[PDB]
């Protein structure tokens, strides 16, 4: 298939090792999850357009608003963490080892 | 490493030993690798050194399970010259089993190993001669 | 598995055919477990409150009781449709198909030889 | 009655044997029509078990 | 030596410990977030290269 | 009872049993075949509803 | 559990854009547009083990 | 939380998950999971302490990470298709990468690892909510793409998620932890008869929600967390113990109870397919929960562990929380086994 | 056998809704009066089997067992209302509640015609019996023995479910009268090797084979009276039954299938014999003879001759019956002297004469005195290990000369000798035990009159 396909998939499964594999931040969870959440509208984009499927191009910008909510609610939950222990990090969320 | 299973047991028993051999020599590597990616997965060593440490750890003592199994197997259906025959891989069953224990330094978990790895091996024998299916494609 | 017949008339409880079928009787077996179940319900009911259990509360008992019946004979309806259903296809298709159900020639054991294993 | 507890056995046996009974003329599908039991109705008779 | 050891230790005893002690490796787990999604993505990787459940 | 009845009683139960069991194994034998060749009326996954085409004539001719 | 709630009810809440060929604003048809009313037509109710 | 506020974010949660049952385009399907996931948030965080916080946030993570594989699943699906009804698949990328995000958004293992988390993190009915409704919509989509399911993934998934939920729960303490490798365990069963007949899988589904929404009401009916707690339990309501210890004996599928009722019916469906080591295997493992099942009944019915003295002030109080169905959850967890074959209501 | 399951049902109510003064006397009378119903079973035929309806059927090898399940009944309510006359009222109905939930159970167990609804009630039956260990016993250890008596049952007997629906599959039906006629040889294979063993471990379990006996000596000593009788005289052969019923579909394999199991049985009966010569705890010798006599019945299954049937399922009988008194009069001292073991209390001949009676004939029926039933089973299961290997004889022999030993050394030391000086609450004998006692016995006697009812399906 075609070859701007390759890297935005591509770009997507950096985007989602970065969000598999974090270092101390969940704002650069976060980040990579709307990394995630970029490529996929990029591709859907792409597709849309290419195929000429008309009623299709609404469905990005739907794509777009429900995650950016989605990120808001996110933000949200980094907020309450670090009204808690002062810092974003990941290894303060683990209380629920035991 | 689905062709591994299938370039294992493509070879005849009691024919090419050192094929054999290496077969389940590397299907040990395999799944000792599998072991050590979420052993160091969800316990964090202290080091880089310490981890690649419990890899080679847990890769070589598979993969020497894998060997001295298929090692075993293979000599004694050549010995016995019953290439169809479960008690072939019972006796490399219980060999892996030794050799797990030898890598564990202890002769209960030795002989524990030697008991269930040998029923293992000897159903896993069973199944390739009756074909028995564990992941049994939906007729009905 | 019967997911395609019953698409063409999406979420019916009872289709109309369903009709065609004889109901459930009100003495049916099953349909006095499910008020025994409802009874059962109404003891819990009065055990978990502290009530006194067999006394206490006998239009909430009753309700119970004919709530269960009354949901448990539409459930058996359903489920001697489907039932049915799973015939009425199953006869078809062996109807339609049967250079996959041969007539098999019934041999009688004077023909048929069974090897003997004694038990000595 | 005094003593309705004491009916509770007897009654469920009685009840029981009758059911028993009952599921007999659900399974007379070869009533009269076995090869080693059949046999003419004898007259001022209708089924030959019950 | 045998109705109050062996054969009280082969079939019990053995399968008792052997639970015992893969109970004790599953729920080991530090509560880490980020060992879990590295722990995901192992699963990913073998799935994909390791045993070809996307061909 | 008689054993005229347990046995002629034996015989209603064995003819019910046996026809539940050859039902059983063409019901095996039918939902085999069935979801081989899915041409029954069963494992009739849906595909697209043809009524949701557009048979207009188009803003460009070639379609 | 899909509950064909939409075909039950008669209403048309998601089939406007689950298909390239459907009626489309200004009737601007897709690239393949024709390809794929021949794909539906041949696959439409035959089920899909046969559309295979 | 305000009551009205409540009542609107639980008909949301309940609105997701319909959108998702009743849709006929991807889009909505990953819409009828954001707006699912949305919603159950504040649910999680209705007490507003660390660990709910905590619980919330590791919830948020597994569930935007399995709606972002679901939409690049879809939008492979657009690539090799160019539509978008909601059936089978057409790529066995999408198919494993569908199969993967519904696969976290149920905790299956090896993607358990949010479940006991999130589940000790919130409270009992917040968790009754998510071992109980948030397994309906993906069990709905794993329903409807079943033609492109692979087979050796999804019994892979299925297996692991039996093992590991069986050894999970052996070391545990606490009640939600025991009821999330329940969970976990459940769902194995669930998806290993997936590809064979899927009515069994609506069968276990239904039965499973019917005894996990009674252990937990009975959980809250007592307000006990911990197996030590449920332990006071026969010196302030000794109805609860009979009641817990039916239904913890009919999780475990003993018969003659209903719970037993799945099990046998998936091996039922299994051996008709050829697979018999697969079966034997899984209901050799359902020991395990099995096991820590007849552990709790030890703690709580069939002994007395000793109690305070406070007690005493708690006898003279009856339980004014509303039982909403207990009764009647109770019998059907435990006395519908003769009721077998009401089964193909859900052909 | 609706005329059976309908009156064990209806003593819940029964037991629920009586005087609290009552509870006792009034089961006692409706269960003795279910088990003098029980006798219109033996309306059984020199061909076929009285075939009640599609779901239910008894032949001559039920029969029995369900004579003597419906009498364990009374015998376990007498035995069990002295040592929890204490108790609280509504936990002695849910007492009295396991009991009759496990006969209601039971009765059905051994009359279903299809081979689930036998695993149904087959595996029901733990539900009682494990609450009735793990509640109402006396020790610490009881919680670990409803485990082991749990899951060494579930471990042998799922196999047995998917095996059973295997069956299903294959045949068409698990009808036991459709299987007597659609039943195929099963060849010699791995498949078949493997079905053998799920068709037949769960059944091992419950006998119990020698090596899977281990559940026994806890679950029978860790238990109250009701469960060890229950346990002892009716559980113990649902084994026997199952296996009766299953090595039907299990042949020509198990003609060399058997060849360990039988090895394990003849060298079992062997050491499990020599284990009650050396037994402190008299519930525990007890049980190790349970283990000893039970080893008869499985290598008279698994040499499948008609002698070998008709000595099983009449040894079978005769141990439910002496065994059930065994476990009574150990009871009967342990009411009194508050511990088990079995040197505390001797001499008890010089204080319980009629009681020492009573332990003299439960001790001769153990040791297979003719011409008790007992020793007719014993005989028939000598006369056809014989036919299978005429060397046999010597490991029976041997065994006889063990059972003779252990049966007249527990005599010796509860009834003979001194007796304990520092025990002086040795009550006279009261008439509920002696009233038990007889109720064991003098049935377990007439029997020795009209044997052939008690020998099964093939007499
Ligand atoms: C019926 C079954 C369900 C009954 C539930 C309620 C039972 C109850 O409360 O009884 C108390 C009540 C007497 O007590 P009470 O003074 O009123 O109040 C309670 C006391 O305070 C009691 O004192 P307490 O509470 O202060 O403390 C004592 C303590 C004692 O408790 C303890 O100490 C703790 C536990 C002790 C050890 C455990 C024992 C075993 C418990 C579990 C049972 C498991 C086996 C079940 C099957 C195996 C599978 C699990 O607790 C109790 O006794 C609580 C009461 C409950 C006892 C009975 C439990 C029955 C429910 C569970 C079994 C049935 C459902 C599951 C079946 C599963 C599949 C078959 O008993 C009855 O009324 C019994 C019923 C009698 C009449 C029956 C009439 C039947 C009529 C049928 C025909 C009419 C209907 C027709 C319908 C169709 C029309 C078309
Ligand atoms: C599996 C094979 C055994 C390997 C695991 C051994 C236990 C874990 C361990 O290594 O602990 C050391 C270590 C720390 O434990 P530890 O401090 O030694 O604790 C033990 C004490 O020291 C106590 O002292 P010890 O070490 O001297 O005694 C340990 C005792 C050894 O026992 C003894 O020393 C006395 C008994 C003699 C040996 C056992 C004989 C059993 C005979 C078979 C049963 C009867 C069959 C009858 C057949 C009749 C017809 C032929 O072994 C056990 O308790 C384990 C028994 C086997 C485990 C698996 C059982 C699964 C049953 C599932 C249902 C069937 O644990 C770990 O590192 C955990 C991870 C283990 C590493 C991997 C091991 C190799 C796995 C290979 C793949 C296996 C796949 C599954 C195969 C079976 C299912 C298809
Ligand atoms: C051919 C390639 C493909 C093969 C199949 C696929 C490969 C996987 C096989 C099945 C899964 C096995 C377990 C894998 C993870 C290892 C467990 C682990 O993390 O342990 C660390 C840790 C243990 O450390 P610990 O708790 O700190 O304490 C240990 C002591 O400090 C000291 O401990 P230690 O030094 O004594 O040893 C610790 C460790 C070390 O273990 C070893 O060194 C044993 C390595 C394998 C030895 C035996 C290999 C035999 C191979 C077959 C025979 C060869 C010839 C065959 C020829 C054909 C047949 C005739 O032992 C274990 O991990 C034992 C527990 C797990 C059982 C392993 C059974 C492997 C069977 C392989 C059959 C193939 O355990 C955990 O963290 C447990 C929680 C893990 C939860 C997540 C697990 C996910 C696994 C997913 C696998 C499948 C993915 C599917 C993807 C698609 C669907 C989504
Ligand atoms: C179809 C599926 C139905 C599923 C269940 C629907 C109700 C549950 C959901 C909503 C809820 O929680 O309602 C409370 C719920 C009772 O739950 P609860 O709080 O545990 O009740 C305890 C006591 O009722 C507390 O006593 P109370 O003093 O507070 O109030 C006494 C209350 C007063 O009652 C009323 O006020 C009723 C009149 C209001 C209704 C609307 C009139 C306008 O009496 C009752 O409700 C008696 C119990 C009725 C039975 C409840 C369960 C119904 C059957 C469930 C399905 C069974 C399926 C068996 C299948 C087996 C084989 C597979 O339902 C009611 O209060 C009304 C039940 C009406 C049943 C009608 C069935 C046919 C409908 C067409
Ligand atoms: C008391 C504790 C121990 C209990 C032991 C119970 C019996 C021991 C063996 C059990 C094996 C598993 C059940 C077998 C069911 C056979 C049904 C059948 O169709 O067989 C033919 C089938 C044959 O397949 P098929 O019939 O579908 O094939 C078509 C026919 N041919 C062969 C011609 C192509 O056998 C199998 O599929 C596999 C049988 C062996 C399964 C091995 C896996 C289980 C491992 C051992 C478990 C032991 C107990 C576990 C618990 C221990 C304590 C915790
Ligand atoms: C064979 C080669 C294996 C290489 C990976 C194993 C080495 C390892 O675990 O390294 C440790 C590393 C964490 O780094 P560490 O130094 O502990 O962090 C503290 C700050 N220095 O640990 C990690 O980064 C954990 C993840 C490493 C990748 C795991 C999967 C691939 C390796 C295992 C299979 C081979
Ligand atoms: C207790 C545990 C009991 C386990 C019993 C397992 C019984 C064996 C079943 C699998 C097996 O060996 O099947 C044989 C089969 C080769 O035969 P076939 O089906 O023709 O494969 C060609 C593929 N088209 O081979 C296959 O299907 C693939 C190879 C399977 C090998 C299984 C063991 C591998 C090592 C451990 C993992
Ligand atoms: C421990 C507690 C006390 C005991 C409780 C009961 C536990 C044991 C229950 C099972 C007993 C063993 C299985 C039954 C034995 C049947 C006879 C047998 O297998 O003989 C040895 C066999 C001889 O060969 P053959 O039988 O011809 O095999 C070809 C089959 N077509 O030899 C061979 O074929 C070689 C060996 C093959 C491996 C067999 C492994 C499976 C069976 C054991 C598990």
């Amino acid at each position: 298939m075609s070859l701007v396909y390759m890297n935005i998939m591509m770009a997507f499964t950096v985007s989602l090792t970065g969000l598999l594999m974090y270092r101390s931040h969940l704002m650069s969870s976060l980040l990579c999850l709307e990394g995630m959440m970029l490529s996929l509208f990029i591709l859907a984009t792409l597709m849309i357009l290419n195929s000429h499927f008309t009623l299709a191009s609404m469905m990005p910008i739907i794509l777009l608003v429900f995650a950016a909510c989605e990120a808001a609610l996110g933000l949200s939950l980094l907020v309450m963490v670090s009204n808690t222990y002062g810092t974003d990090y990941v290894q303060n969320l683990n209380l629920l080892q035991c | 490493a689905k062709t591994l299973l299938h370039q294992y047991w493509d070879i005849p028993e009691g024919t090419e030993c050192h094929r054999k051999t290496y077969a389940a020599t590397s299907i040990g590597g395999a799944s000792g690798l599998v072991v050590s990616a979420y052993s160091v997965a969800l316990k964090t060593p202290t080091s880089f050194l310490e981890g690649v440490a419990r890899t080679g750890r847990y890769t070589f003592t598979a993969a020497a399970i894998g060997a001295i199994f298929g090692l075993t197997s293979c000599i004694s259906a050549q010995v016995r010259e019953k290439p169809d025959d479960p008690l072939n891989y019972l006796i490399g069953g219980c060999a892996g089993g030794l050799t797990l224990g030898a890598r564990t330094r202890s002769y209960g978990i030795g002989a524990a190993a030697c008991a269930y790895m040998g029923l293992t091996a000897a159903l896993v024998k069973m199944g390739q001669l009756e074909g028995w299916k564990v992941f049994a494609e939906p007729k009905v | 598995m019967m997911t395609g017949r019953q698409a063409r008339a999406p979420l019916q409880f009872l289709p109309d055919e369903a009709r065609s079928l004889p109901p459930p009787k009100l003495t049916d077996p099953r349909l006095a477990y499910i008020g025994f179940l409802g009874y059962c319900s109404g003891l819990i009911d009065n055990a978990i409150r502290r009530r006194p259990v067999l006394s206490a509360g006998l239009h909430r008992q009753f309700l119970y009781i004919t709530s269960f019946v009354f949901v448990g004979y539409y459930l058996l309806k359903r489920q001697d449709y489907m039932y049915a259903v799973r015939d009425h296809d199953m006869f078809s298709y062996i109807k339609s198909h049967p250079e996959d159900f041969p007539e098999k020639d019934k041999k009688t054991y004077r023909e048929v030889f069974e090897e003997f294993h004694p038990v000595r | 009655r005094d003593h309705w507890i004491h009916v509770l056995v007897p009654v469920g046996f009685v009840f029981g044997y009758y059911l028993d009974r009952k599921n007999d003329e659900k399974l007379a599908a070869f009533r009269n029509k076995s090869l080693l039991y059949k046999r003419e109705l004898k007259p001022q008779e209708e089924v030959t078990w019950k | 030596l045998l109705d109050l050891i062996w054969l009280e230790t082969i079939l019990p005893k053995t399968i008792s410990l052997a639970q015992m002690k893969m109970s004790t490796t599953i729920t080991s787990q530090k509560g880490l977030i980020k060992l879990y999604f590295l722990s995901f993505l192992i699963t990913i990787l073998i799935s994909t290269t390791l045993l070809n459940f996307h061909e | 009872d008689a054993p005229e009845k347990n046995y002629e009683r034996t015989m209603a139960i064995l003819q019910i049993e046996s026809e539940k069991a050859e039902l059983r194994l063409k019901e095996l034998e039918v939902r085999r075949l069935m979801r081989a060749k899915g041409d029954g009326p069963w494992f009739q996954y849906p595909t697209i509803d043809k009524a949701l085409i557009d048979h207009s004539p188009k803003a460009t001719p070639d379609n | 559990p899909f509950f064909d709630v939409q075909k039950k009810l008669g209403v048309d809440l998601d089939h406007w854009m689950t298909i390239q060929s459907a009626e489309q604003p200004h009737r601007i048809p897709a690239r393949c547009h024709a390809f794929e009313k021949e794909w539906i037509e041949c696959a439409h109710g035959i089920g899909s083990i046969r559309a295979e | 939380m305000n009551p009205i506020i409540l009542i609107i974010i639980l008909m949301t949660v309940m609105l997701g998950t319909i959108i998702v049952m009743i849709s006929t385009h991807w889009l909505l399907i990953w819409i009828g999971f954001e707006m699912n996931m949305l919603a159950i948030i504040p649910i999680m965080m209705k007490k507003h302490n660390p660990r709910a916080t905590e619980a919330s946030t590791k919830y948020f993570l597994t569930q935007s990470t399995a709606s972002m594989l679901l939409m690049m699943a879809i939008i492979i699906n657009l690539m090799f298709s160019g539509q978008w009804t909601v059936m089978k698949l057409f790529n066995p990328m999408a198919s494993m990468l569908m199969t993967m995000a519904l696969a976290m958004k149920l905790g299956m293992a090896p993607f358990h690892f949010w479940v006991p988390e999130v589940t000790q993190g919130i409270p009992l009915s917040s968790g009754l909510i998510l071992l109980t409704w948030q397994k309906l919509a993906p069990m709905s989509v794993l329903y409807q793409i079943l033609p492109s399911i692979n087979l050796d993934l999804i019994l892979t998934l299925s297996i692991l998620s039996i093992t590991i939920g069986g050894w999970g729960g052996l070391n545990q303490t606490q009640l939600r932890k025991i009821m999330a490798y329940s969970s976990i365990a459940h769902m194995g069963w669930m998806t290993a008869v997936l590809l064979y007949n899927p009515t069994m899988t609506l069968l276990n589904l239904i039965i499973y929600i019917i005894m996990t929404s009674t252990m937990f009401t009975l959980f809250m009916a007592n307000s006990t967390t911990t197996t030590l707690s449920l332990s006071h339990t026969w010196n302030k309501a000794p109805i609860m113990t009979i009641l817990v210890l039916i239904t913890l004996l009919s999780m475990g599928g003993l018969p003659p109870l209903s719970g037993f009722m799945p099990k046998w019916m998936i091996i039922q469906e299994m051996t008709k397919n050829d697979s018999i080591i697969l079966p034997t295997l899984m209901a050799i493992t359902a020991l395990l929960n099995l096991y820590f099942y007849m552990r709790l009944t030890y703690s709580t019915a069939l002994t007395m562990f000793p109690s305070t003295n406070n007690m005493k002030m708690k006898w003279q109080f009856p339980t004014t929380k509303r039982m909403t169905l207990l009764p009647t959850m109770t019998v059907l967890s435990t006395m519908l086994l003769p009721l077998t074959p009401i089964l193909s209501i859900l052909e | 056998m609706l005329k059976y399951i309908i009156p064990t049902m209806m003593l819940m109510p029964l037991t629920w809704l009586s005087k609290n003064s009552m509870i006792w006397i009034n089961t006692t009378l409706h269960s003795l009066l279910i088990s003098l119903t029980s006798l219109l079973l033996l309306n059984q035929f020199g061909d076929n089997s009285l075939n009640f309806s599609l779901t239910f059927f008894s032949d001559s090898l039920s029969t029995p067992l369900l004579i003597l399940t419906m009498w364990l009944l009374p015998l376990m309510l007498m035995a069990s209302q002295h040592h929890l006359s204490k108790e609280n009222l509504a936990r002695k109905k849910l007492f009295i509640s396991m009991l009759i939930l496990l006969q209601l159970f039971l009765i059905m167990t051994f009359t279903a015609t299809e081979l689930i609804f036998f695993y149904i009630m087959f595996e029901a039956t733990l539900v009682p019996t494990l609450i009735i260990i793990t509640r109402w016993g006396n020790q610490t250890e009881r919680l670990n023995a409803g485990l082991y008596f749990l899951f060494y049952t579930l471990a042998g007997s799922l196999p047995l479910l998917v095996a059973l629906i295997y069956i299903q599959n294959t045949m068409g039906s698990l009808n036991f009268l459709i299987l007597q006629y659609w039943v195929q040889p099963m060849p010699n294979s791995w498949s078949n090797t493997f079905m053998w063993l799920a068709c037949m471990m769960a059944f091992m379990v419950k006998m119990p084979l020698y090596g899977l006996h281990l559940w026994l000596p806890k679950a029978h000593v860790e238990a109250p009276i009701a469960g060890s009788m229950v346990l002892a005289a009716i559980l113990l052969k649902l084994g026997g039954y199952g296996m009766m019923r299953i090595t039907l579909l299990l042949n020509p394999i198990t003609d060399f299938m058997a060849y360990p199991f039988i090895m394990l049985s003849l060298w079992g009966m062997i050491m499990t014999s020599s284990i009650c010569l050396r037994q402190t705890d008299l519930k525990s010798l007890i049980a190790y003879s349970s283990v000893s006599h039970m080893a008869l019945v499985i290598v008279a299954i698994l040499i499948q001759t008609p002698w070998s049937y008709m000595g099983a399922t009449a040894l079978m009988i005769a141990h439910g019956l002496t065994s059930s008194m065994l476990f009574c009069l150990a009871n009967s001292n342990y009411e009194r002297v508050h511990s088990r073991t079995m040197i505390l209390a001797r001499g008890l001949q010089t204080l319980l004469p009629l009681m020492a009676a009573w332990w003299l004939l439960a001790s001769l029926t153990n040791l297979a005195l003719p011409p008790s039933i007992n020793l007719i089973g014993e005989l028939f299961v000598v006369m056809s290990t014989f036919s299978w290997s005429n060397i046999t004889i010597i490991l029976m022999g041997l065994n006889m000369v063990i059972t003779a030993l252990y049966s007249l050394y527990m005599l010796i030391t509860t009834q003979r000798g001194k007796h304990t000086h520092h025990i002086n609450n040795i009550l006279p004998s009261f008439t509920r035990e002696n009233a038990l006692m007889s109720l064991h016995m003098l049935p377990l006697l007439l029997l020795s009159l009209n044997p052939k009812i008690i020998l099964g399906p093939l007499y």
